[PDB]
């Protein structure tokens, strides 16, 4: 135990003592329950109201980072080998890893001149972080690495294994909006500290060797997780900033059920999570329309969606259509069969036959500029060959062209090619298309 | 009583400000910071910071000119006092300095506000505090394009070194990669300079940062965003129309390090910049941008990562459509 | 008003007297 | 426009 | 083998398991005894706790306290940041976080107040805007009041009292201790004996029962 | 529709003409003009029918590249102002009931911006916001919503006022933008939620809920209250949206008048210290009506002592 | 005894080791908890992230989306810059980086699409030009499509689709989650149950086996209660697969073989809560009412013990370790334990700029709806406090403070954080990495050193997909922050710079700060006024670089900064072999060019300021060794440039031809020649003199 005596100035009798903050709990079972260290960035430190006959005194629990920061505050004016002395006290009690994790935290603005203290914490994180070594292939990473993994973990512990959303029929977010922002701000602070000291942190800059190399690899991995964590949170905040359940209602079931049991861990560090994020953003992009390649494709869908939402103004409709086609063609080579089909169908509905056909041809030519398809047909289409793919991607475009021409003769079934002498509008679209 | 007691001049300033004679208060707060009285420098920073506020709003009876005449004077001194404070703070914590001299400095600096000449020569320039040297140039309206640029180069290199030594050591927490710390030291000036054209000349500084990003290999090799020099300046408030105007000038001259197959990276910058430009117009430029993106495409064929280039050409031709 | 004078300064890295 | 699906013959070897 | 963010996620998972393996109370308080302390001076940078602020009792209750004839008592509602003082048959609440607090008084009580407590309400009895129930025990009755401690808007919870028309005879056994459960059960005890009493209360009026027992 | 009509390439020609590079015995019809005339008659009060005829122009463009059908729908919406009917009404619950144009093309993102773009150019911000919000273009919605809020931040929110009618739409856009996880760039977005907090700060201030209003301003960390925060808060003001710096004058005075009232009701030292802080901040900040404001702030601090 | 370049090479080797000693994640996330944050306004120059551009969803996609009869869905393919939208039985892909994209439509499917994913292909199955496999899951079947995402001149992948005849009937279990492994294995899960399926496929058709098959790895039977999945997550570095259930149960599966999947750990929320209760700091932010909304695997390259991050709906990041029962027979873990918790920050987002115990009670991230983590710890949290507007909390490790912290026992999970606001109506759907995965080293020590890789790999960028568009968020480096901050000091005093510089020194230390100034002075960060910023950076490098002193000498921080910057410019080269034997070059030529340009710009900077920079001009013992040390570094720089030019010259010829007509000893010497030896050791110089003497001989045979 750690203890102290508090004297509230004489003549007043204590009457009652009550908890003002939320009840402490680091875990939901006895194991892990009392770990104050794990929650010093999730939970407010415990505050206690002490009622006497003269007033209420407020008593606050002090965390590791609070003690470490104030102790460093006593080393500012003091010596050089006085810091080493003060740090060893912490090491002999909390252990090297816990101690360095505290220094990292204080360097990042956690803690109770404050600049001198933060610089001192930074200095401790550098000079006392240890180094990687091999055991008895296998390497034991530095305490500096363990400290970093420890600090990062504690920032995301509330949400890591948590489901991203809650579903009753189309609704809620598991972790509150304001807490995700703070978690994000905390992580971005950490990232910033790493970059702002890329030069002086050992293992961050590029590099006995196997030790320092695997140290360098492990630190790199941690940093990629952080930016992934930041992106992931930035993504979930974007979800609930738009009309969410509207997307959900108009989803699959595998897409609906993948989102149901999606954890933050999966979003942060697993492929199925990235894939679903892509599905979701794709949905909100093809709805406001309802990488300069992935950006343009969205604007094109937005242009085409607005065209269909019109009262038919040759100027406005033609403009939107013409531009939509302009954009799609710029990203022809990247268009997926699903996006191409929907686009063509929308253009067909707006009587933009020629335009639709021109897009399909362009897409066919861009997914195969070497004409692997022409040679594969000129060679008799040998099975087991790998130009088939190139031919298939053109056949999907050619089929869609059939649908356009089909719908054209259908839409204009019974329409005359000439009225009062000159050609109609239905005739000119037939000529323009063909 | 204000003439010989700081804590009584405090009330006289409070007396005026409850009555809403704001100018008369800033008039005393400023005249008090310039005084010969025993007042700490950090208090004089408060005085000038309050004086700048009290002289920012109209007060009944006092002119607009005399109001700004006092706000400008107070603001100038506050900028200087902030340099002097940040300077002293760093000099005292500088291991390179003897503990005997540090006391001699602290007595001289920790009080009245000295001239930028005194702050630069006997202190800032000697210690090779390149960042604070630039703040002095800005605060002094220092007209010289070269020395401003030479100081920027030294500030970038010294910053890159401090960050690479740290990364080599890891040092309590994982330090940042070099360009991150370099990026921090520019942002710190950018907000603090308020983006004056003299000490922050994008015409020259952006090529320097882009050159540093190549000559020191701060790119995809270490997991960095290859377009981090563009991302830096755009987010700092530099106009899109200017950034693309500079990258245009870089892509044609082909002065080193912007030569050979490294120009593949110049086009990536141009794609990012222009892309962020059309996305900022479609959210809310002429022939010369279309002339460039098409000319940027010759570079990618002239260089023909076989799939990276191919994918990049289709990002350029996408932007050419978005502008025309 | 700034005037650089590298000529005669005071050694920032040497004590006084 | 429905995406052109090039054949399996090109896709898979040999 | 494994990509970067996947390797890191493994370290994170293991690290999470390390923190969640912090020893349980049973395993460091095993049968036996201990006197293990590291004492710290109150002003030390190592102090495990410290005083952060004090809030003086407002003068308007010091006046009422000295106006007391027979009985006075003080108490705390720390979970909503309120304190209270009873003077004979009168009760006064106030927010101690506030610098110039208003007194919320309840002087309907006819007999001396002996205990008061703040308890969760029974579900499905009151409107949702009622966060708590205020139990006031006198030498004659146990009185229930509705309470809304909604957070308007800056420091502590703005507080309003609501009458309920729920009261029980106190009976022969003094009430000095009132405690409440998560689900709004109210238990009573005191200094006359060891018996534990419970207060039931209901929404409906029934002919055979009562709203409050 | 039978590829028999000879359309006139140029749209600047007369209704009937003979192309210069064609034989003299054939003539050409300016089909685009033909439909444009017929439509103007019943395009004003019969939009639905007009669109049916505009569709035949889907296959044609103009000199500027716009799709003729899309342009005709833009002009028909600018004139008729039939947004709910033709474009689909986006209710304040998050639904988008499709419009009549949805039948003809599914890519309705451009025209909704076209129509939103002009109405924006005609100072009709309250409409341009509803239209941009219909296309889920939050970059523009929040931009315009910043302009409509800043003037009304310190105003008195009274029944049916222009504050209520704008605040209530902004909140209906805050929920639908959080429940759907939508957001513009942090600059536009940060300012938008910041104004919403300030609007709450004055709505509590004008109601006399001094304690509650003081707590809100404290969270925002916009005005320093302890001398240590002055340096950082002053630097932040430099890069905060001018829609915020505009209302700095009224914020300082309300906050001061808040401390001012609480003083007349140790604590005295604490209010006195905070009073000072506001002054020094205002002294170092050049802002709107800094003259009258800095003076009043100093007077209110003198009465405290 | 030891010449200049060999002395400077010694400094490089020791600097490389210093960067590779950056603390590993386990070391600063030790058992316990943390709430350490420094929050930055999003408009501040110190912001750790910022939005660089946005891409609206194409209008045609809005037309299809509002034409949806029953079901719609959006998603991201951030690896290739593509997004997708499904409408009932139709799918549409598009390049979101393109300003006016064309929609790649695919409408062969007969039933509603419920999931879509882009995974790697199975090796030895498809033509090499097929870069990915597109998995499309409907309510009736799963469909595989070949994909070729070849880059274009514009910088955005060209996407073409190939049919495969590969498909399998779905069955009774919904498919909402699809993930792929590095080797092309495809795993499936959904909202019907917790079972995990795998899709197999092969090139050859057999009479006893189809080209495409599906199996249930869970082998369920008997009594089963209601429970389904919220997500699937892969970690190739450990051959693990994780699932998260709607009851917040975490299941770990191990791939003991190319076709096997074995469940090895099952940890329910009660177990997590029990671990949490045994920790010193318990909190009301994590109870039996709390939900885990997302997981994020942590790879073995980043950390040995910590395997997984779990995010609660209250915003707590739970970091879990996993351990095997033994040390030998990949080895499967058998236990998982909650070890460390990062609690939420306290500062909420504000329009106006507002002004040491463990904070375990903050509600700032409550509720957290979506969460993502990317190495080395970039964290994105979608906070949904209001049902219309999402708020994005984004944080990174404070790499600068972590690197300087001393001793190791003082290490904590320091973070830099910020709030990015999305406009009203923006609902975030997904967030994905657009750049290459971050890695500063190949093992936990050194892995997270952002500072070391500032100039070797572009800053990380992340695509945030919403229902209205795609927003690009970019990580900011120290040099980006330093340059931006100095840009604000252009119009200020001599003391204004010194004040801003002192902020950097207190966080990053003097060496890292001066190295950033040197980098900015050399044009780093300018790929984003600029002459004045670079001149300010020069002024900071001179004025605050320190000086040499007697303790054997302690060189100035200006010298260490130059050594640190130079080392990081060549860290990918130094210890690498020059060649790979058909002989080729280990380092791509394009990378050698940029490195050389960076070294030369550094040299050019020193020459243009030989008169104003202390130590360059000749000067008592302290300044002497300062001059000698700086001289040695400059001799190494020119040697580096000469060495790189020599390698480029070599491969412009026909090296394999030269290598053939060569003696064995010289073939062996060239086989294991490193760049360090070429730059700083006589044998590299002697061998270089042999190769030049040999290339000209060959050049004469070609006789061009």
């Amino acid at each position: 135990e750690q203890g102290t005596w508090i004297e509230l100035e004489n003549g007043n009798r204590t009457i009652e003592i009550g908890l003002t903050t939320a009840p402490f709990a680091a875990a939901k079972q006895p194991l892990g329950f009392g770990n104050e260290l794990a929650v010093q960035f999730d939970q407010v430190p415990g505050e206690f109201a002490v009622l006497t006959n003269t007033g209420v005194h407020i008593v606050r629990r002090r965390r590791l980072v609070d003690i470490f920061a104030k102790a460093l505050g006593n080393c500012v004016s003091a010596s050089d080998d006085a810091l080493e002395r003060e740090v060893r006290k912490f090491i002999n009690q909390y252990g090297r890893v816990e101690t360095i994790a505290a220094a990292l935290a204080v360097a990042c603005g956690q803690g109770s001149m404050d600049r001198n203290t933060e610089n001192l914490a930074r200095a401790a994180f550098i000079e006392y972080g240890g180094q990687p070594r091999l055991a008895a292939e296998s390497v034991r990473l530095s305490s500096r690495h363990d400290a970093l993994a420890l600090y990062l973990t504690r920032l995301v512990r509330t949400l890591w294994k948590a489901k991203v959303v809650q579903v009753g029929s189309g609704s809620d977010i598991s972790s509150t909006i304001p807490t995700l922002v703070t978690i994000q701000e905390n992580v971005e602070r950490l990232r910033n500290f790493l970059e702002a000291n890329k030069s002086t942190i050992q293992g961050l800059a590029p590099p006995e060797d196997i030790a320092n190399q695997k140290e360098h690899q492990a630190l790199h991995a941690l940093q990629k997780l952080m930016e992934s964590i930041s992106e992931g949170i930035s993504f979930v905040l974007m979800l609930f900033d738009e009309r969410v359940s509207d997307i959900y209602a108009r989803l699959d079931a595998v897409s609906q059920q993948q989102l149901k049991d999606l954890t933050y861990e999966q979003l942060f560090s697993q492929t199925p999570g990235k894939e679903l994020a892509k599905v979701l953003v794709k949905a909100i992009v093809n709805r406001n329309i309802a990488a300069p390649d992935d950006v343009v494709t969205f604007k094109a869908q937005e242009q085409l969606q607005r065209a269909s939402e019109q009262a038919h103004n040759a100027p406005v409709l033609r403009a939107l259509l013409a531009e939509s086609l302009r954009l799609f063609e710029q990203v022809a080579g990247s268009l997926t069969p699903a996006n191409l089909t929907t686009a063509v169908e929308q253009m067909i509905s707006l009587k933009y036959y020629a335009g639709a056909i021109q897009l399909c041809l362009t897409v066919a030519q861009q997914k195969d500029r070497g004409n692997t398809a022409l040679s594969w047909v000129n060679d008799g289409k040998p099975a087991n060959d790998s130009r088939k793919k190139a031919f298939d991607e053109r056949k999907i475009c050619y089929n869609l062209i059939h649908q356009v021409l089909d719908k054209l003769e259908s839409d204009f079934a019974g329409e005359p090619e000439l009225v009062d002498g000159r050609p109609t509008l239905a005739a000119t679209k037939r000529m323009e298309a063909y | 009583l204000a003439e010989t007691d700081f804590r009584h001049a405090e009330l006289l300033c409070r007396f005026y400000t409850t009555r809403s004679r704001f100018f008369e208060a800033a008039q005393v707060q400023t005249n008090l910071a310039k005084s010969d009285l025993n007042i700490s420098l950090k208090d004089r920073i408060i005085l000038l910071s309050r004086a700048k506020g009290n002289a920012s709003v109209n007060t009944i009876g006092i002119s607009r000119q005399q109001q700004q005449q006092l706000n400008h004077e107070a603001s100038e001194l506050l900028e200087i006092a902030h340099i002097q404070d940040d300077l002293l703070e760093r000099l005292v914590a500088d291991p390179r300095i003897p503990e005997e001299r540090k006391a001699e400095i602290e007595e001289f600096l920790d009080g009245p506000i000295r001239t930028l000449t005194d702050l630069f020569n006997d202190y800032a320039d000697q210690a090779n505090y390149y960042d604070l040297c630039l703040l002095i140039f800005h605060a002094a309206d220092f007209h010289n394009p070269r020395t401003i640029l030479d100081t920027w180069n030294n500030l970038i290199n010294q910053s890159h070194f401090e960050a690479e030594q740290r990364r080599e050591y890891w040092p309590i927490a994982e330090p940042p990669l070099p360009y991150v710390y370099v990026s921090q030291q520019i942002q710190l000036i950018a907000h603090r300079t308020s983006l004056d054209s003299l000490i922050f000349p994008v015409n020259s500084l952006l090529p320097v940062v882009c050159a540093y990003a190549i000559n020191n290999g701060q790119d995809a090799s270490i997991g960095a965003d290859p377009c981090w020099p563009i991302q830096l300046f755009l987010n700092l408030g530099v106009p899109h129309a200017l950034v693309v105007q500079v990258l245009e000038n870089v892509l044609d001259t082909q002065e080193a390090p912007f030569t050979g197959r490294r120009r593949k990276l110049v086009v990536q910058w141009i794609a990012m910049a222009v892309d962020m430009w059309v996305r900022e117009v479609e959210r809310r430029m002429g022939s010369w941008v279309s002339e460039l993106l098409g000319r940027a495409d010759q570079v990618l064929t002239q260089i023909a990562d076989a799939e990276e280039i191919a994918s990049l050409r289709r990002t350029v031709k996408g932007l050419k459509r978005s502008v025309d | 008003k700034l005037v650089i004078n590298k000529d005669m300064r005071t050694d920032l890295f040497s004590p006084p007297n | 426009r429905k995406a052109k699906l090039l054949p399996m013959e090109e896709a898979l070897l040999p | 083998d494994l990509p970067p963010v996947a390797k890191a996620a493994q370290v994170v998972n293991q690290t999470l398991q390390l923190d969640d393996s912090y020893p349980d109370l049973d395993s460091y308080c095993r049968p036996g005894a201990s006197s293990d302390y590291e004492m710290q001076s109150s002003d030390s940078s190592w102090a495990p706790f410290h005083v952060v602020r004090h809030h003086n009792i407002p003068d308007k209750v010091f006046e009422h306290l000295n106006a007391g004839e027979v009985f006075t008592k003080l108490g705390l509602f720390a979970e909503i940041g309120y304190a209270w003082a009873s003077i004979d048959s009168s009760l006064f609440l106030w927010d101690y976080t506030h610098p110039n607090p208003e007194l919320i008084g309840y002087e309907e009580a006819t007999h001396t107040i002996t205990a008061v407590a703040l308890v969760p309400p029974k579900p499905g009895v009151f409107v949702k805007t009622i966060t708590h129930v205020l139990v006031v025990a006198t030498t004659s009755e146990i009185i229930l009041l509705g309470v809304s401690a909604t957070p308007t808007p800056s420091g502590s919870k703005s507080l309003t009292l609501y009458s309920t028309r729920m009261s029980v005879h106190r009976g022969g056994s003094d009430v000095s201790f009132i405690v409440g459960t998560k689900d709004g059960r109210i238990f009573l005890g005191g200094e006359s004996d060891t018996d534990i009493h419970e207060i039931f209360y209901q929404q409906e009026e029934r002919w055979f029962s009562s709203r409050c027992g | 529709e039978l590829k028999l009509l000879l359309k006139s390439s140029g749209q600047s020609a007369q209704l009937l003409s003979h192309e210069p590079g064609d034989p003299p015995c054939l003539r050409r019809l300016n089909f685009v003009r033909l439909l444009m005339l017929y439509t103007r008659k019943f395009e004003s009060t019969d939009p639905r029918e007009a669109l049916q005829y505009f569709y035949f122009l889907r296959d044609e463009k103009d000199s500027q590249g716009e799709n003729m059908f899309l342009r005709c729908v833009s002009e028909l919406v600018i004139e008729s102002r039939e947004f709910d009917m033709i474009l689909g009404k986006l209710e304040n619950d998050g639904s988008r009931k499709p419009g009549v144009i949805d039948k003809f093309t599914s890519d309705t993102k451009p025209i909704i911006n076209k129509v939103a773009s002009v109405a924006e150019n005609k100072g009709l911000f309250e409409e341009a916001a509803k239209l941009y919000d219909l296309a889920k273009n939050a970059d523009k919605v929040l931009e315009l919503m910043n302009k409509l809020l800043s003037p009304v931040v310190p105003q008195i929110s009274a029944p049916q006022s222009n504050k209520e009618r704008l605040k209530n739409m902004a909140l209906s856009i805050a929920e639908r933008y959080r429940a759907q996880g939508i957001s513009a760039n942090k600059f536009v977005d940060s300012t938008f939620y910041l104004l919403l907090d300030l609007i709450t700060f004055f709505d509590e201030y004008h109601s006399g809920h001094i304690d509650r209003a003081f707590d809100i301003i404290e969270r925002l960390k916009l005005v320093p209250l302890n001398q240590e925060s002055v340096e950082e808060r002053v630097a932040a003001f430099r890069n905060f949206s001018d829609e915020i710096r505009h209302n700095l004058s009224e914020v300082l005075l309300a906050t001061m008048n808040i401390l001012f009232t609480q003083f007349k009701r140790d604590r005295d030292s604490q209010l006195r210290s905070q009073a000072r802080t506001l002054i020094t901040f205002a002294g170092m900040i050049p802002y709107r009506t800094s003259g009258d404001t800095n003076a009043r702030l100093v007077q209110m601090e003198v009465l405290m002592n | 005894d030891l010449p200049p370049v060999a002395k400077a090479a010694q400094v490089v080797n020791q600097t490389l080791q210093l960067d590779d000693s950056y603390p590993d994640l386990d070391s600063y996330c030790r058992p316990g908890a943390s709430s350490d944050y420094e929050m930055q306004s999003s408009d501040s120059s110190w912001a750790p992230f910022h939005v660089v551009r946005h891409h609206n969803i194409p209008d045609k996609v809005f037309e299809h989306l509002n034409a949806g009869e029953v079901f719609t869905k959006l998603g991201l393919f951030a690896e290739i810059g593509y997004a997708w939208a499904s409408i009932d039985s139709s799918l549409f892909l598009w390049d979101y980086t393109h300003p006016n994209p064309e929609l790649i439509g695919y409408e062969e499917a007969t039933h509603t699409i419920t999931a879509v994913a882009l995974v790697p292909p199975k090796p030895g199955v498809f033509v090499k030009t097929i870069t990915h496999v597109l998995v499309v899951a409907t309510t009736s079947e799963i469909i595989l499509l070949g994909v070729s995402a070849t880059p274009t001149p514009s910088g955005s992948k060209s996407l073409t689709l190939y049919s495969t005849r590969m498909s399998v009937h779905r069955g009774g279990s919904d498919v909402s989650f699809i993930v792929g492994t590095k080797d092309g294995r495809i795993f499936l899960g959904g909202e019907s149950d917790t079972d995990i399926h795998e899709i197999f496929y092969q090139q050859e058709e057999r009479w006893f086996s189809s080209r495409c098959g599906k199996i249930n790895h869970s082998h369920p039977f008997g009594s089963r209660q209601q429970e389904w999945l919220r997500g699937l997550y892969v970690d190739d570095t450990r051959n693990l697969l994780y699932s998260l259930s709607n009851r917040s149960t975490i299941r770990t599966y191990h791939m003991e073989g190319p076709e096997k999947l074995t469940k090895v750990i099952e940890k329910d929320k009660t177990s997590c809560l029990r671990d949490f209760a045994h920790m010193a700091d318990s909190s009301p932010l994590f109870t039996d009412k709390t939900n885990i909304v997302a997981l994020s695997p942590i790879p073995a390259t980043e950390a040995s013990k910590l395997h997984l991050m779990a995010l609660t709906d209250t915003g707590c990041r739970l970091f879990l370790s996993a351990t095997s029962s033994a040390s030998y027979t990949a080895l499967a873990p058998q236990s998982m334990q909650l070890q460390f918790v990062k609690f939420p920050p306290r500062e909420s987002p504000t329009r106006i700029r507002t002004l040491s115990q463990l904070d375990k009670t903050s509600r700032a991230l409550d509720p957290s709806a979506l969460g993502f983590r990317f190495s080395p710890g970039y964290f994105f949290d979608v906070v949904r406090k209001h049902p219309n507007q999402d708020m994005l909390f984004v944080s990174a490790p404070d790499t600068g403070r972590i690197k300087v912290t001393q001793p190791a026992s003082a290490l904590k999970y320091f973070e830099q954080g910020t709030w990015i606001e999305l406009e009203n109506g923006n609902r975030t759907i997904e967030i994905g990495l657009t750049t290459a995965p971050f890695a500063a080293a190949k093992q936990p020590l050194g892995f997270g050193n952002e500072l070391a890789v500032q100039f070797d790999q572009v800053p990380g960028e992340f695509a945030v997909l919403t229902n209205t568009g795609v927003h690009i968020v970019r990580r900011r480096r120290l040099v980006d922050i330093f340059a931006k901050a100095l840009g604000n000091c252009v119009s200020a005093s001599d003391d204004a710079l010194e004040r801003e510089v002192r902020k950097f020194i207190n966080q990053y230390g003097r060496v890292e700060t001066i190295a950033a100034a040197l980098a900015v002075a050399c044009g780093q960060g300018s790929d984003l006024m600029d002459r004045n910023t670079e001149n300010l950076a020069r002024a900071a490098f001179i004025e605050y670089g320190g000086q040499p002193r007697l303790a054997s000498v302690r060189l100035s921080s200006r010298h260490d900064a130059l050594a640190l910057y130079l080392t990081r410019l060549v860290r990918t080269l130094w210890k690498a072999k020059v060649v790979q034997v058909d002989i080729s070059s280990t380092i791509p030529t394009s990378k050698l060019v940029t490195i050389q340009e960076n070294v030369e710009r550094l040299r050019n900077f020193l020459e243009a300021n030989k008169s104003t920079i202390q130590g360059l001009a000749p000067p008592d013992i302290a300044n002497q060794k300062e001059h000698q040390a700086l001289h040695a570094l400059q001799k190494l720089m020119e040697s580096i440039s000469e060495g790189i030019s020599f390698v480029l010259m070599l491969f412009d010829e026909r090296v394999s031809d030269i290598y053939a007509r060569l003696d064995a000893v010289s073939q062996q010497q060239l086989k294991d020649l490193t760049y360090e030896q070429l730059f700083s050791q006589t044998p590299g110089k002697e061998l270089a003199k042999v190769l030049v003497k040999a290339i000209v001989n060959r050049n004469i045979a070609s006789g061009a």
